[PDB]
């Protein structure tokens, strides 16, 4: 553990919160009959709730005095105390997806501007071209460093200034 | 048909197909492997 | 001939202009001693909606 | 009591003169342009500072600018 | 539907049923008229889709194929007689019939 | 009427009256001005603001001594409530005077919220006579300054321009005398007077020469045994007034708080202002003034130019830019003063310097909120007055290649990066709050994204807090930083920080994480709104020459797609909305986190501050119960004045929306219609205005509506802050 | 023109019942404007202040309180009916001034007699910064 936080398995308030959230459904389940569809819906919600709590405990999460799980952000403490999947690993997952959107839109912009009437290509897209680039962007990091090391990424003082 | 495909290539329509894909993909990703928070 | 050639692209150097450090086609050039003879046409509009403007010899330079 | 200054980039379009309602702009001959015309601002005492003229100017940047300043009865457009 | 969260909105309304509580008054409208079963609502829905396509067809017909002239539109006096007697008059007389033969006996 | 401007006097409308007030103290734009007459008129006016300060302080002393309960408060500071000033409102009824007479005084009164009672009591004031004597002293000092502003304006006694532009002499005299000697004397007061008054001894003008502060006297000071003054410090079991548990020390380095009065030791603060006097006197002897020794300011700036050329020419050409530009000097002063004003807010609540201030919950709030709100207003002025420099007092050819031109050259990069930070901070902060608002709503409070602020908890562990268990150097006994300062400050410091019943380094959770991130978004975006109005003050692509028009103008017209709100004044105008929004969050976070501490239930904030409905339910709606019942149909309590003000703010805030939303053109056509009626009416037409009526200008309405907007944004919270905290008394 | 036409203060006015957009106390005290024109037939036209009025065959005369009210009418007559109006300025003292076709030719057409005014021989921009003129008025002049 770290930062004076208990694991969620050993916490009492964590189990208190489980017994509470299930008690609401059991009271709500008493109204309806056993074989009815409202009964099946609530039993599934009961099954999901029981699964949500045990999985968060199994994953070595850290619960505070309030009883709710807390996340850790420094990769040093995350890797040292086995909490990397929380924040440190979600960061790489998103950046790969965010870069993919940039490398794709940047290429559609450059290529349509090499032809006549690029304004029409923005409001009326070339879907065959857009899908081609969208399935060619799996290795977007390679092309970026290829384009940076080459020097064809940035423009050089051919841009408008104001003074 | 050439003009119909061109209408379908407008911005309002291509965006509609994008939205059904991204929203359909995420809702389907929550229906199976329900309510994710920590990534294993 | 006094100035750049017809149909030649040139780069602008007016600091005031919307098209500064940008490229445009030379539409025409007047050789009657006018202060701002060089007529230039750009694809992109300015804020008002005008895509042409008469520039001078010193205010224009070769492309890129 | 507004200020109206016209600059060297005028081309003799006359669109500034046609626009301003209060007849504060007129055309004068000149040797600088193809049209051999230039504007002028003899009577700015009647300038209401509407700034319609600047809109008419079709140059890269305005050859006609209306620098607002001290107000008056004629400038404030007061019928009373 | 049953997705992340959401289902709690299907409250314990009553009647062996759980869902969102409406405030449109449709149930009191369908009871003021003679409606006891769900089969009467299904037919009523299929009629609207049939009449709606007729409406949409009309707009294509009255514009793309056979469109009236300006003279037809300026016959304002004709429009008032048809709108007053035909639409508001017979429309109300018709409703009375349904109320007398269905909305009252039910 | 404006004599300083003939252009407005010729104006026949009411615009003359409004613009005459707003351009009153703008000396640069006046008619017939000169650079020499400018500095003199400023120097005389700056004497005036001193005269109002010393009088404003004199009024509080008199109105407290004459009408307050300072003599009764010292005997029982905790239970007795202070009294600011009495009330005489003949429109009252009998139930109100019975409710507003809660104090021991006969008539109705207003309970104080500033905290001057705790301050005066600490420095050795224990009677109402001593406040009467003081109120006379400042009123004399106030009159002296008024006489000087007039005297130093006369034909003689009129300083020359070279005298104002002598920076090296001003620094040395102001750093050494105004800062140092004043700090040295304040130590002379704490030693000769205040510490004795704490330990029972009555020291005053009658007996300060006969009474020694220390038994030994000054013989340790000359001999070099300076540790004799720290021998017998005050014990923990020490009453602040009586000699029970006293000591003989005058300078000590105990650290921490005094046990009974949760406040800093007086002997420490005496030792503090002494060392500050030494550094500031030493720094005062730095620059060169009429003797061979000393540094020169211009020689330094010209020298600090890096060789490679990362900064080009460097800091060259800047001395004549700063020394000649008053707006430059004013932006730096506000920037520095604005920041300091926030330190006063952040460092007082954590380190109470006064006696029985930690217990006065209502007083800590007001002081923290008042300093924080002023901090933002002062900070906004520094940028705004920094933008005017670029228009009026900036010379590009002189400042060529230097740092100031190299910043202005690539401004598109700065404004771009600032925009990205605000966008990323805003999208993520709003998202986390929403994601938790929903997932709470579906009954699953465990699916929230609660991230622990590990980096801040790492500091508190490195500063003595053993809760988190990081076991850092200063939380570890083996480290040298614990070994050093073990005899000095750490026993008193470690006891306080580890105590979880004070505001010194409060516990942090994931709720405090989101609030800090939300603040960052406000600070970054507020700077972006201001920075843009400064750098783009000289010109934009939409308006290449803003500099010719001025700082404040309407617009350039409906041409070029529309140019409404381009001027740098309109950037400052929009930043104030964000400023108030930023300080609001900062202040909402202080109040609730402290209420839960004072009420004892800290779990309220930790669990509910993670989702927005907690802020609306548990903080706003809940604590607005005793306040709203100030005047009920059954009766009225003492909080009726606050509920009335409560609404008064809600109303003023809404009236500004008129001037903001509805523009001029709707109104001027309306005033033309009333003018027609006034002339066509049979008898009223005989009366005729002297100045023609016209609607308010464009820029005037932006100003007026912002005043109605900010006053409601302050009067509303002040009532809520004082009423919520006063009614619960915790 | 060849010569300035002096004002005939007694000419028939159009047929107009009246309105509330007329002249106020400013007119008798400070100044007011009057416009003249010559029509070939009887027509209907929109007034700047108020509603519709009927012109009269021959000379016509109106009185207004603003120059914009007069020039607003010239633009209507020159475009719709293709006429040539001329308007003056009358002070309270009785003095009269002939304003708009001051040269006889409308301003949108050149004439050799005119002389330029407020003509800077430089480009927009390209002018001194305000610091150079910090203590007197004007950066553009
Ligand atoms: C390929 C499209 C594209 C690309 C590559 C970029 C890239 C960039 N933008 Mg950006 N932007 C875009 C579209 C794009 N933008 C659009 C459509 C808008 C209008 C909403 C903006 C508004 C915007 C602002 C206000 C700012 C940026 C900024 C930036 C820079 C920092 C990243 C950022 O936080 O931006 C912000 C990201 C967004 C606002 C999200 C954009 C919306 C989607 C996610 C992207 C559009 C993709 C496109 C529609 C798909 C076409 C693909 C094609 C095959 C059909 C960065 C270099 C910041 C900057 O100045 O850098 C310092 C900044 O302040 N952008
Ligand atoms: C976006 C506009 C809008 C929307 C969304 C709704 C929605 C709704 N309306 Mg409403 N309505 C509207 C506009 C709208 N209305 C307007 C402008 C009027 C003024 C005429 C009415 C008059 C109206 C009435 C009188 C009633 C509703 C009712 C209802 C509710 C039941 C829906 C229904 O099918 O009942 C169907 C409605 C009926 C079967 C009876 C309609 C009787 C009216 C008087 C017919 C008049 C039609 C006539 C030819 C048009 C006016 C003639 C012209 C000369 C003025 C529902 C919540 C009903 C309700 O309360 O729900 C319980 C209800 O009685 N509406
Ligand atoms: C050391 C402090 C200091 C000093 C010496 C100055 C000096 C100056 N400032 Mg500056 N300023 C300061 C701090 C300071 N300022 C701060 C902190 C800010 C940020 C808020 C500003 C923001 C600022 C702006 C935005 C402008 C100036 C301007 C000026 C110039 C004078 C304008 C004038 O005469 O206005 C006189 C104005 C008034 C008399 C009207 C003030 C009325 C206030 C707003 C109403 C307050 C509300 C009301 C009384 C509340 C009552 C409560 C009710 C319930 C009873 C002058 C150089 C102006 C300038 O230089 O123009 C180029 C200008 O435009 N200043
Ligand atoms: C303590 C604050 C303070 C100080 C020191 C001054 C000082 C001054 N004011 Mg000022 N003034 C103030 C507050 C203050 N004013 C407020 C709050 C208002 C609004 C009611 C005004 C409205 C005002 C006007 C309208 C005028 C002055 C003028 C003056 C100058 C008169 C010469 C003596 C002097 C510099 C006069 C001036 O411009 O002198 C040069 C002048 O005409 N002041
Ligand atoms: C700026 C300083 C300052 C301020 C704000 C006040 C404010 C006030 N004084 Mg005060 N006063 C002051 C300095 C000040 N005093 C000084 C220096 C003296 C000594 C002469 C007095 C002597 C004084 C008397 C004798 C009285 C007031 C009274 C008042 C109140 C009357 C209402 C009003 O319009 O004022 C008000 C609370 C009157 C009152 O009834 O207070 C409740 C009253 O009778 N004052
Ligand atoms: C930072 C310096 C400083 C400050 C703010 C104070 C503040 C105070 N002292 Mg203290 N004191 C100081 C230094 C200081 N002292 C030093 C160095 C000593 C050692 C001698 C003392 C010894 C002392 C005694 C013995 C007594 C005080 C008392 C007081 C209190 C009332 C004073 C009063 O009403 O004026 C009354 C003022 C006079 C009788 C005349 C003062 C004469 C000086 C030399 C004039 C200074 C004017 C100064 C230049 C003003 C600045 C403006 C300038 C441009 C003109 C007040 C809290 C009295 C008290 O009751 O406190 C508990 C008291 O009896 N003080
Ligand atoms: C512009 C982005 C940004 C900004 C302005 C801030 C600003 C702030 N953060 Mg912070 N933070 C950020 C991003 C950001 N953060 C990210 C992406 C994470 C990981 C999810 C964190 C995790 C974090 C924690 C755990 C804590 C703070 C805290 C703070 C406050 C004190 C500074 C500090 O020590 O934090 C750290 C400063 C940084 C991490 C700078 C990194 C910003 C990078 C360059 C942007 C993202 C790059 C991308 C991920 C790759 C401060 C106001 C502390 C606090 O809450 O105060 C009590 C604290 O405990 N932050
Ligand atoms: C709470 C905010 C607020 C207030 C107080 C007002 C008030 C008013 N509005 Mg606005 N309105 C508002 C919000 C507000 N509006 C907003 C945000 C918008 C934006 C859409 C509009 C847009 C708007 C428009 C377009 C118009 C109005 C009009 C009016 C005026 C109508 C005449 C009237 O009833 O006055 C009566 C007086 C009052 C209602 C004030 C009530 C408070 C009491 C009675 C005053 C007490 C005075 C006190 C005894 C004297 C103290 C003196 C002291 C110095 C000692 C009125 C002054 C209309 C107008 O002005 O033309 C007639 C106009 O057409 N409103
Ligand atoms: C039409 C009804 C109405 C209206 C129009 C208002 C309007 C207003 N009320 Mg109000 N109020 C009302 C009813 C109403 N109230 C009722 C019925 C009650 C209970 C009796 C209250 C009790 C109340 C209190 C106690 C207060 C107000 C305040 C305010 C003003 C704050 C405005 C603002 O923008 O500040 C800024 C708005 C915010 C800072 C956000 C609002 C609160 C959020 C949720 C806190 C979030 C902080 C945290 C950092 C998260 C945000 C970060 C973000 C990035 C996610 C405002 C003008 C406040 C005030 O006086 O202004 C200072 C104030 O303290 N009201
Ligand atoms: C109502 C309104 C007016 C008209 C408002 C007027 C004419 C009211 C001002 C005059 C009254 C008589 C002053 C009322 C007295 C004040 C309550 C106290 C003023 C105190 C000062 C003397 C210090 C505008 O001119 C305007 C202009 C631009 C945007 C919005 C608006 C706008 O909303
Ligand atoms: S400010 Fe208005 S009235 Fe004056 S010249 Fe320009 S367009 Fe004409
Ligand atoms: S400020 Fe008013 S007049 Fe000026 S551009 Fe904006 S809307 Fe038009």
């Amino acid at each position: 553990d770290i930062a004076g936080l208990t694991p969620c398995s050993e916490s009492k308030a964590y189990n208190k919160l489980e017994r509470k959230e299930l008690k609401v459904l059991d009271k709500r389940l008493k109204q309806y009959e056993p074989g009815s569809a409202p009964y099946l819906a609530l039993q599934a919600t009961k099954e999901r709730t029981e699964n949500r709590f045990k999985t968060y405990a199994k994953q070595g999460l850290l619960c505070g005095n309030d009883g709710l799980p807390h996340l850790i952000s420094d990769p040093g403490l995350a890797l040292r105390f086995n909490h990397a999947g929380e924040v440190f690993i979600p960061t790489f997952g998103f950046l790969y997806v965010a870069g993919y959107i940039g490398h794709v839109g940047r290429q559609y912009i450059i290529l349509s501007k090499e032809d006549a009437k690029p304004t029409d290509k923005e409001i009326i897209l070339d879907v065959p071209l857009a899908l081609k680039l969208a399935f060619q962007g799996w290795a977007w990091p390679l092309a970026s460093i290829q384009e940076l090391r080459n020097g064809s990424l940035l423009e050089k003082d051919e841009n408008i200034t104001v003074s | 048909m050439k003009d119909f495909t061109t209408y379908l290539s407008t911005a309002p329509v291509v965006g509609l197909g994008w939205a059904i894909f991204t929203s359909g993909l995420l809702i389907e990703i929550n229906r199976f492997f329900p309510d994710p928070l920590v990534f294993s | 001939e006094i100035g750049p050639k017809r149909g030649s692209l040139v780069k602008v150097l007016r600091p005031e202009s919307y098209w500064y450090n940008q490229v445009g086609k030379v539409v025409s050039v007047d050789q009657s001693g006018i202060r701002y003879p060089v007529v230039v046409r750009f694809e992109n509009q300015n804020y008002a909606g005008v895509s042409t403007n008469n520039y001078a010899l010193d205010e224009i330079e070769e492309v890129k | 009591a507004h200020v109206v200054k016209i600059y060297d980039t005028c081309i003799g379009c006359t669109q500034c003169v046609r626009a301003c309602p209060l007849d504060v702009l007129e055309m004068v001959p000149w040797d600088g342009c193809k049209a051999a015309q230039m504007a002028s601002s003899p009577r700015t005492e009647d300038c209401v500072g509407c700034k319609r003229c600047e809109t008419a100017c079709p140059t890269d940047f305005l050859s006609v600018r209306v620098y607002l300043g001290n107000e008056s009865t004629r400038s404030l457009g007061l019928a009373y | 539907w049953p997705i992340v969260g959401q289902e709690i909105l299907n409250g314990d309304v009553g009647g062996g049923f759980q869902g969102i509580q409406i405030t449109s008054g449709f149930f009191q409208l369908w009871r003021a008229s003679g409606i006891t079963s769900e089969l009467q609502l299904y037919s009523t829905a299929i009629g609207g889709l049939v009449l709606a396509a007729a409406c949409f067809f009309a707009g294509w017909f009255h514009y793309h194929k056979a469109a009236p002239k300006l003279e037809w539109f300026q016959n304002v006096e004709s429009m008032l007689n048809h709108h007053l007697a035909g639409l508001l008059g017979l429309g109300s007389l018709a409703w009375a019939g349904h109320q007398i033969h269905v909305s009252l006996p039910v | 009427f404006p004599k300083f401007s003939q252009g407005l006097a010729q104006d026949p409308s009411t615009r003359r009256i409004w613009y005459g007030l707003a351009t009153a103290h703008d000396f640069e734009s006046h008619d017939g001005m000169t650079e020499e007459n400018l500095y003199q008129k400023i120097f005389a006016s700056h004497f005036g603001q001193l005269a109002i300060i010393f009088l404003w302080t004199s009024g509080n002393l008199f109105h407290v001594a004459w009408q307050g309960n300072f003599e009764q408060w010292v005997t029982d500071p905790i239970h007795v409530r202070p009294i600011a000033h009495a009330i005489w409102d003949p429109h009252f009824g009998q139930p109100a005077v019975e409710a507003f007479t809660r104090g021991g005084a006969s008539g109705p009164v207003n309970i104080a919220t500033s905290g001057v009672y705790q301050w005066w009591y600490t420095i050795g004031l224990r009677s109402n006579q001593e406040l009467y004597v003081s109120s006379v002293f400042l009123a004399l000092v106030s009159a002296v300054f008024l006489f000087a502003g007039w005297l130093h304006l006369q034909p003689n006694f009129q300083p020359s321009l070279s005298w104002f532009k002598d920076a090296e002499s001003r620094l040395n005299h102001h750093l050494a005398g105004l800062f140092g000697v004043s700090s040295l004397a304040w130590t002379g007061h704490l030693v000769h007077v205040a510490i004795p008054e704490s330990r029972g001894q009555h020291v005053g003008w009658d007996n300060f020469l006969s009474v020694l502060p220390h038994p030994q006297g000054l013989t340790p000071f000359w001999s070099g045994n300076w540790a004799a003054y720290a021998q017998n410090p005050d014990t923990a079991s020490h009453a602040f007034g009586t000699a029970d548990g006293s000591g003989t020390a005058i300078l000590t380095f105990l650290g921490g708080f005094h046990p009974q009065t949760q406040s800093l030791w007086l002997s420490d603060m005496a030792h503090h202002h002494l060392a500050i006097a030494v550094l500031f006197i030493v720094a005062g002897h730095m620059y060169r003034t009429n003797f061979g020794i000393g540094h020169r300011l211009e020689a330094i700036l010209e020298a600090h130019t890096p060789p490679a050329g990362g900064l080009g020419a460097g800091h060259k050409g800047l001395f004549h830019t700063v020394n000649n530009s008053l707006h430059f000097q004013l932006g730096l002063a506000l920037a520095s003063v604005g920041t300091i004003t926030s330190l006063v807010a952040q460092h007082m609540y954590s380190l109470p310097p006064y006696a029985y201030l930690a217990v006065d919950f209502t007083t800590q709030a007001s002081l923290y909120t008042h300093h924080q709100y002023i901090a933002g207003f002062i900070m906004c002025g520094a940028f705004a007055h920094g933008a005017i420099f670029f228009i009026r007092d900036y010379d590009p050819e002189q400042n060529k290649g230097n740092v100031l031109a190299r910043v202005l050259d690539h401004k598109e990069a700065i404004i771009s990066h600032l925009s990205w930070v605000s966008l990323f901070l805003g999208f993520h902060t709003l998202g986390l709050y929403v994601h938790n608002d929903v997932v709470q709503a579906f009954g699953t409070p465990e699916k929230q994204i609660l991230i622990e602020p590990v980096f801040a908890q790492w500091i508190q562990a490195a500063q003595g807090k053993s809760l988190y268990g990081f076991d850092l150097l200063l939380a570890s006994s083996s480290s040298p930083a614990y070994s050093a300062g073990q005899s000095l400050w750490l026993p008193g410091w470690l006891e306080a920080i580890n105590n979880n019943q004070n505001s010194l380094f409060l516990t942090i959770g994931p709720g405090d994480f989101l609030v800090h991130h939300a603040i960052a978004l406000g600070l970054h975006t507020t700077t972006l709104i201001l920075v843009k109005g400064a750098l783009d003050a000289r010109g934009s692509k939409l308006m290449p020459d803003k500099k010719d028009f001025g700082y404040s103008f309407p617009c350039d017209g409906p041409g070029r797609g529309g140019t409404c709100d381009i001027s740098a004044y309109d950037a400052f105008y929009l930043a104030v909305f964000w400023m108030l929004n930023t300080i609001g969050w900062v202040t909402f976070y202080w109040h609730w986190k402290h209420l839960t501490l004072w009420q004892g239930n800290v779990s309220q904030f930790d669990e509910s501050s993670t989702y927005l409905m907690g802020w609306l339910r548990d903080y706003l709606w809940l604590n607005s119960s005793q306040l709203i019942n100030g005047y009920n149909p059954f009766g009225m309590n003492s909080l009726s004045v606050w509920a009335w003000t409560f609404l008064f703010g809600h109303l003023v805030y809404a009236t500004g929306f008129m001037f903001l939303i509805s523009w001029r053109g709707y109104w001027q056509e309306l005033i033309e219609t009333l003018v027609w009626a006034h002339e066509k009416t049979p008898l009223a037409n005989l009366v005729y205005w002297k100045d023609k009526p016209v609607a308010l200008s464009i820029v005037q309405a932006r100003l007026v509506g912002l005043a109605h907007f900010s006053v409601g944004y302050i009067f509303t919270y002040a009532a809520f802050l004082i009423a919520s905290t006063a009614g619960r008394f915790g | 023109p060849w010569k300035q036409p002096e004002l005939d203060p007694d000419t028939p006015s159009p047929i107009f019942g009246g309105s509330t957009g007329g002249l106020l106390r400013k007119a008798q005290v400070e100044e007011f404007y009057v416009i003249t024109w010559e029509s070939p037939k009887e027509q209907i036209f929109e007034m700047p202040t108020g509603g519709a009025a009927i012109m009269r065959k021959g000379p016509n005369l109106l009185k207004f309180a603003r120059k914009e009210q007069c020039m607003a009418l010239t633009t209507q007559l020159r475009s719709k009916f293709r006429q040539t109006p001329c308007f003056y300025r009358v002070y309270a003292d009785g003095k009269v001034q002939y304003l708009h076709p001051k040269d006889g030719v409308y301003p949108e057409k050149v004439n050799a007699g005119r002389v330029g005014v407020n003509q800077n021989m430089r480009s927009i921009g390209k002018n001194v910064d305000p610091i150079k003129v910090v203590k007197f008025t004007g950066s553009e002049p």
